[PDB]
RNA sequence: AAUUACCGAAUCUUUGAACGCAAACGGCGCAUGGGAGAAGCUCGUGUCAUCCCCGUGCAUGCCAUAUUCUCAGUGUCGAA
RNA sequence: CUCGGAACGUUGCUUCACUUAUCGAAUGAAGAGACCAAUGGGUUUAGCGUAGUCUUCGGGCUAUGCACCGUCUAGGUUUGGGAGUCCCCUGUGGGUACCCAACCGUGCUGUAAACUGAACCAACGGGAUCAGUUCCGGAGUCUUGUUUCGAGACACUGCCAGAUGGGGAGUUUGGCUG
RNA sequence: GAUGCAUCCAAGUGGUGUAUAUCGCAAACUGAUUUCUGCCCAGUGCUCUGGUCAACGUGACGAGAUUCACCGACGCG
RNA sequence: CACGAGUUGUUCGGAAACUGAGCACAACGUUAUAUCGUUUUGUUAGGAAAGUGAAGGUGUGUCGGCGG
RNA sequence: CCAAAGAAGGUGUUAGCCCAUUGAGCCAUAAACCUGAGCGCCUCAUGAACAAGCGAGUAGCACUGUUUGGGAAUGCAGUGUCAAGUUGGCAGGUAUUUGUCUGCCAAAGUUAAAUACAGAGUAGGAAGACCGAUAGCGAACAAGUAGCGUGAGCGA
RNA sequence: AGACCUGAGUGUGGCAGGACUACCCGCCGAACUUAAGCAUAUUACUCAGCGGAGGAAAAGAAAACAACCGUGAUUCUCUCAGUGAGCGGCGAGCGAAGAGGGAACGAACUCGUUGCCGAAUCGGGUCUUACAAGGCCUUGAGUUGUGGCACAAAUAUCAU
């Protein structure tokens, strides 16, 4: 089918064509371990059903009618911050320890300037496989982006050896992801090409040299 | 003016080809796995006359190389060709008149019909009667082999596509003079709609250029442009030259 | 069903069957023939005028010819059975 | 917001990422459809600016129009009459390619309502706009304040009457004053109050 | 149970955008309900093969939808 | 005035190699390439080093090794190893003349003067649970992916410019006057 | 010699000769044998080898518009 | 001219129900504009247009066969 | 003799009183309409007081075509080229470069009335210094009829 | 296995299609004619052609005029004005706008953005006399953003 040919091809195009550092920044995802421990902590983390935040606000009217007087709060319990607006604003407000980007969002401009944005204000990011697997860990069906900031006691040490581990393939290798550019890679079938045309022009200007 | 006939024809309308009676495209049988690796043997089941064709067709009956069943392609026949023959087509295929090979395994000097000018174009070359390609050499380092086409060119080709061996049957068939009105209606009325020709002269004005006058004569030269507008080319086409040819016909056609 | 219109089974063959003929030809062939002349429904099969004339008239029609007459109307020559008395039935239906 | 980074990253258009984004984008609606039903747009901000919502009854379509001045469709280029008239190649559409695409969307389909329209994409040879269209039949659009007006039968082949954005654009509505005093409400109201001869009763 | 006038309720053949498919054809379907059946069976009584009849659905595109229907992809992952 | 160079960035052309845009074929998109191994790829096939050079100290980045991905073959030719003619009647019937490695080879069971036979819906063998019941190979495997072939960043697409162009369109082809 | 020649068509992955393949297609002229078809390339065509001719570029004066120089193809010579 | 009649089919002709020169619905493109193009050289459409089923699973009815 | 009625239609000649008409009124009503946003009830809403941004292949600009009274270009279209927003942009009807002033804030959208009905309909009205059967509609009448043409059409 | 991205099949619920077309909205678009010829011009941004609505349509809430002592969405009328505007083989011809007197007018609103929220949103079931602008439930859709609040006619909203 036509639609098959073409996802094939678009695949083929975007390898051999010299691709942008912005864009390529995305091919250089995160490991993988890194990727499960961080999605484990965002699942640990998720927002709360419908169910549940409908079960917790009918809780907070019955302790509202008990008695006007006293002021039950009524905030959510703590959660990532989920969403590609509220994402953005917790990285611009700098309220975001760690920020979660999948690699994989078409339109990318969605989230091509995210990385930047996130290095400017010198909040740790992560670059990861899939937001299906971000919206398996948050509940939804996908998710751009995924911002932890804040989490409990048990969970500090682990926020903090996930940041430095994300720190130590994206934040601390800035000058390298501004530079580097991709693609320009060769097909199977050229690279045996090459490589059998070099075997067969191995020696023929040996004798050429003096020595 | 009105609209030149030459110009009319491009139309389609009632000068198309008189395609019924025609038992279809004449074509050598698909390049596939067996004709590039192997070869695949053909039994000729019959020779037979297409309308509007000088040369004789050849029903050649292969069996399929990936299902229980049979093929029968139809080719035109080289000279020689006779119903029983065994015909050969791929890489190992012998060097027997009638047999198809691939360009860069017929050895130079030999004489070829059914030329491929591309790999897999089924043969587009020396197909008129009694015509035929001579294998000039071979280059291994491009891969490719020269021809001397029926016109005197020289053409080179990819070495993988394939020729037949020999030449088209129905030779001489221009050597007769036809001698009728008659006849050559009967020629063209398996052809097409373009017979009998009517001088251009003999025509009006608002039809033809060269119609018109108290005299029948071309007012002006016959020889026109290569950019001239339709309904103005008419005549002698970006002539080169004109008048008898002395001392030797110079090869037709585009350098 | 979206067509909500009440239609009785029991009445069709009324519309099938219109009226007999009493012509010269038609009054010829009921003595000999055993032939009843009849104008019928002009959209109508013969299988559908053999049984209108069992329900309407009790008999039974060996044999139906139709012919659609140049004033568009639809005339049926039916052969009652041996057993039945063409005359018997056109007294029957009122003609005679 | 985001909306901000989004936007400032599609008016960079001739920067290299955003070309290498464009010509893939480019390579793969060339290998599609004249008309191509989308889930969701390709520029959510400027769909949303135009009026997309992403609300059941919203619906997205690229369209692609071929690009060139228009040729005169006289059999062989003959045109009798004065030389004036005469052109057949250098003529030009009074109508743009935003236009055409939403009238060829809007008269395909038939029982979607035509919003709006916005560029994605062009070629050497193509355009392609992305349609909004609205589904006049859905509870969610006939019950929202913001869309209601669709609904109404005024609306019906907007597209055709030339009362979108593009309409507006190639009718002069763009401007007012003194730039469209023989343009306004329409070139051919102004001219009727011009031309039209008027009898006074007592005169 | 006059007749006029007016209208809220009904009827409304064959077509036609005409839309199951055709068409100088009162042609021919496929589902799904009925009907009539003088062969056969059953005990004139049922029932009824072939046949014949009738109602309803069935164009194409689009949109929404699926108690969350059934699938395709050397698309992306993820198991294994 | 002219001429000579760097050593830089940039670039106007341009050779040559390439392939992904594009173009030309063919095909029922029916067998492409590799395995024969880089001037290859992987930190979701980048593992182990080394030397620089950085670092947000978590790790990189440049070279440069080694390892992995990643392998199987018809046939040809020669190197090692083991290992099983018989019936009936001279005839007849049935059977055996293996394996391994290397190198070449390169996907390869058929012909080479042709002169009209047939071939389908597997036999069979392994592995698990005579025959079931499943697998597996028979019938190699792989994929930085392209249906294949030929071209290939030119000529194919727009727009702007100039020539030419009764092929066609519009118009005109004064007056006075024995 | 086919990514061809002629040519349709407002246009397109559009059309005809072409189900073709130089013993073929397309365009002219003369008009069966037979016997022949002289001389002329100046003109006008047609055709094939090395000053001027457009846009575009490139630089410069000037506040800039403007301007100027350079480059510039068929074609014609 | 008026009035009243007249055309009877299992087998006749057509249709149901073949292919031809052909046509052009879909599809896809094009067009400001479909009221345009393509649509048989085996044959639509960059094109997922097969609703039909060879075996064998399993039940049901009609056989033969085996033993009991 | 009537007139709050003289109104102009009918009826065998020219009718206020022969007839019908010519008026207050009366009666009956799906919904809608209108009426302290008519008025209850249930439900559901709801009023008053107790710092940064603002619409980009857009606007320009060039070339070409077209349109305009718009003229060193009024709008628009094609193609090329393409912004600003920290002398921010746009307009201010002679092109340029300045720098002052004024008005305004483009590139999403909705919106009633006053306006058209220059060969339309539906249900009604009022007519006329109009035509009067070769006129006025083609058609005062079984007129788009009869008839005519292969047809588009034509048409008494 | 599975996902979600892209794309199919079917069920279910809808809608488009033609007519009309006086007026109105978008395109496309002549020529006769006039210039005592004719090519620019004129006829005419007209006839014919192709789309699309409605009882009207379109327009419409200032990137508006102006240059005032200023005015204040649109539409229409008289006037400006056949113009000491302009345009034009500056020929034949063509040709507006602001201001002023009026008609109309409860005339204004909505989104994106930006801030602050963040599913509070939408469909679908079910219930309330209710396909409620209501309750309850619902992964169904939506976090690739639905909805709320405030942006000059403004100066919080949110409780109780
Ligand atoms: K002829
Ligand atoms: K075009
Ligand atoms: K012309
Ligand atoms: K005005
Ligand atoms: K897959
Ligand atoms: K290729
Ligand atoms: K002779
Ligand atoms: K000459
Ligand atoms: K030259
Ligand atoms: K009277
Ligand atoms: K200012
Ligand atoms: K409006
Ligand atoms: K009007
Ligand atoms: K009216
Ligand atoms: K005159
Ligand atoms: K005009
Ligand atoms: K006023
Ligand atoms: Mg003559
Ligand atoms: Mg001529
Ligand atoms: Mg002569
Ligand atoms: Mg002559
Ligand atoms: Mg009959
Ligand atoms: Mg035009
Ligand atoms: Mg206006
Ligand atoms: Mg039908
Ligand atoms: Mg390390
Ligand atoms: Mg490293
Ligand atoms: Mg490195
Ligand atoms: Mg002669
Ligand atoms: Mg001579
Ligand atoms: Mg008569
Ligand atoms: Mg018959
Ligand atoms: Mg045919
Ligand atoms: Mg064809
Ligand atoms: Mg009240
Ligand atoms: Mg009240
Ligand atoms: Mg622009
Ligand atoms: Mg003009
Ligand atoms: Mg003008
Ligand atoms: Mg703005
Ligand atoms: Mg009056
Ligand atoms: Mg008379
Ligand atoms: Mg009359
Ligand atoms: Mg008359
Ligand atoms: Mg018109
Ligand atoms: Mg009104
Ligand atoms: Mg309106
Ligand atoms: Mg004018
Ligand atoms: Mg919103
Ligand atoms: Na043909
Ligand atoms: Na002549
Ligand atoms: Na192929
Ligand atoms: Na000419
Ligand atoms: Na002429
Ligand atoms: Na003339
Ligand atoms: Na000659
Ligand atoms: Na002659
Ligand atoms: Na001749
Ligand atoms: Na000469
Ligand atoms: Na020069
Ligand atoms: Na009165
Ligand atoms: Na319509
Ligand atoms: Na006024």
């Amino acid at each position: 089918p036509t639609f098959v040919t073409m996802q094939r091809k678009k695949r083929v195009l975007q390898r051999r064509l010299k691709v942008p550092p912005a864009l390529n920044q995305f091919t250089k995802v995160l490991d993988r371990a890194s990727r499960n421990e961080a999605l484990k902590l965002i699942k640990k983390y998720a927002p709360e059903t419908r169910k549940a935040r409908r079960e917790r606000l009918q809780k907070v009217a019955e302790e509202k009618k008990k008695d006007p007087k006293k002021t039950v709060s009524t905030k959510a319990p703590l959660a990532v911050v989920t969403g590609l607006q509220e994402v953005t604003r917790a990285i611009e407000k700098k309220q975001a320890r760690m920020v979660v980007i999948a690699n994989n969002v078409d339109p990318v401009e969605l989230v091509l300037w995210m990385p930047n944005l996130c290095r400017a204000n010198k909040i740790p990011y992560a670059i990861v496989k899939d937001m299906a697997r971000l919206g398996d860990a948050i509940g939804r069906k996908t998710a751009t982006c995924v911002a932890l900031t804040d989490v409990n006691a048990e969970d500090e040490a682990t926020l903090k050896n996930l940041i430095r581990s994300v720190n130590a393939r994206f934040l601390s290798r800035s000058d390298v992801i501004r530079r580097q550019w991709g693609g320009l890679q060769l097909s199977l079938r050229s690279r045996a090409e090459l490589r059998k045309k070099h075997a067969r022009n191995a020696g023929v200007d040996a004798a050429a040299i003096i020595q | 003016g009105k609209t030149v006939l030459s110009c009319r024809k491009g139309n389609g309308s009632v000068y198309q080809v008189h395609g019924h009676k025609r038992l279809g495209p004449a074509k050598l049988r698909i390049l596939d796995y067996a004709e590039r690796h192997g070869y695949m043997r053909g039994v000729v089941k019959s020779i037979e006359h297409e309308a509007g064709r000088g040369a004789a067709l050849a029903r050649v009956e292969f069996r399929h190389p990936y299902k229980f069943r049979r093929v029968k392609e139809l080719m035109v026949a080289p000279e020689g060709m006779f119903t029983g023959q065994s015909v050969f087509c791929g890489q190992k295929a012998p060097l027997a008149i009638g047999n198809v090979l691939p360009l860069g395994q017929i050895t130079e000097g030999c004489i070829v019909c059914n030329v491929e000018a591309k790999p897999g174009d089924r043969g587009t070359l020396a197909r008129a009667s009694g015509d035929y390609c001579i294998i000039i050499s071979h280059n291994h380092e491009t891969g490719r082999t020269r021809l001397k086409l029926p016109s005197g060119q020289k053409k080179s080709v990819p070495s993988t596509s394939r020729a037949m061996i020999g030449i088209i049957s129905g030779g001489g068939r221009i050597e007769k003079p036809v001698l009728k009105a008659g006849n050559s209606f009967y020629r063209f009325r398996g052809k097409r709609n373009c017979w009998p020709k009517v001088r251009g002269v003999a025509r009006n004005p608002v039809e033809h250029p060269h119609g018109g006058g108290n005299h029948q004569h071309i007012g002006h030269p016959s020889t026109v442009s290569r950019h001239s507008p339709p309904g103005q080319k008419v005549g002698l086409i970006a002539a080169r030259r004109t008048g008898r040819i002395r001392g030797g016909k110079a090869v037709k056609g585009a350098w | 069903s979206n067509r909500v219109t009440v239609e009785s089974k029991d009445i069709a063959a009324f519309n099938v069957i219109r009226y007999p003929l009493t012509t010269d030809k038609a009054m010829k062939k009921i003595e000999e023939n055993n032939t009843l002349t009849f104008i019928v429904d002009s959209r109508a099969n013969k299988t559908e005028i053999k049984k209108a004339m069992r329900k309407l008239y009790q008999v039974k029609a060996v044999k139906v010819n139709t012919l659609i007459r140049p004033d568009g109307l639809k005339k049926a020559y039916i052969r009652l059975s041996a057993a039945h008395d063409a005359l018997d039935t056109a007294n029957k239906i009122g003609l005679v | 917001g985001a909306f901000m980074y989004l936007n400032e990253l599609w008016k960079k258009k001739s920067s290299d990422v955003m070309r290498f984004i464009q010509r893939i984008r480019s390579w793969e609606f060339r290998h599609q459809h004249t008309v191509v039903r989308l889930r969701r747009p390709t520029r959510p901000e400027k769909a949303r600016m135009l009026g997309y919502k992403t609300k059941q009854g919203f619906c997205v379509f690229r369209v692609r129009v071929r690009r060139g001045g228009r040729k005169r469709p006289v059999h062989k280029g003959i045109t009798y009459g004065k030389p004036k008239t005469s052109g057949v190649l250098g003529m030009k559409l009074n109508k743009n390619n935003q236009a055409v695409a939403e009238q060829r969307l809007g008269k395909r389909f038939g029982n979607l309502r035509v919003l709006n329209s916005y560029w994605v994409n062009m070629d050497s040879t193509f355009k392609w706009y992305e349609v909004i269209a609205v589904d006049p039949m859905c509870k969610t659009i006939r019950r929202d304040p913001r869309i209601n007006w669709i609904v109404n039968s005024v609306h019906k082949h907007r597209e055709q009457r030339g009362l979108t954005s593009a309409g507006r654009k190639h009718r002069g509505l763009r401007h007012k004053g003194h730039k469209a005093s023989k343009l306004r409400p329409s070139y051919r109201a102004a001219w009727r109050r011009n031309n039209r001869i008027v009898f006074l009763r007592k005169r």
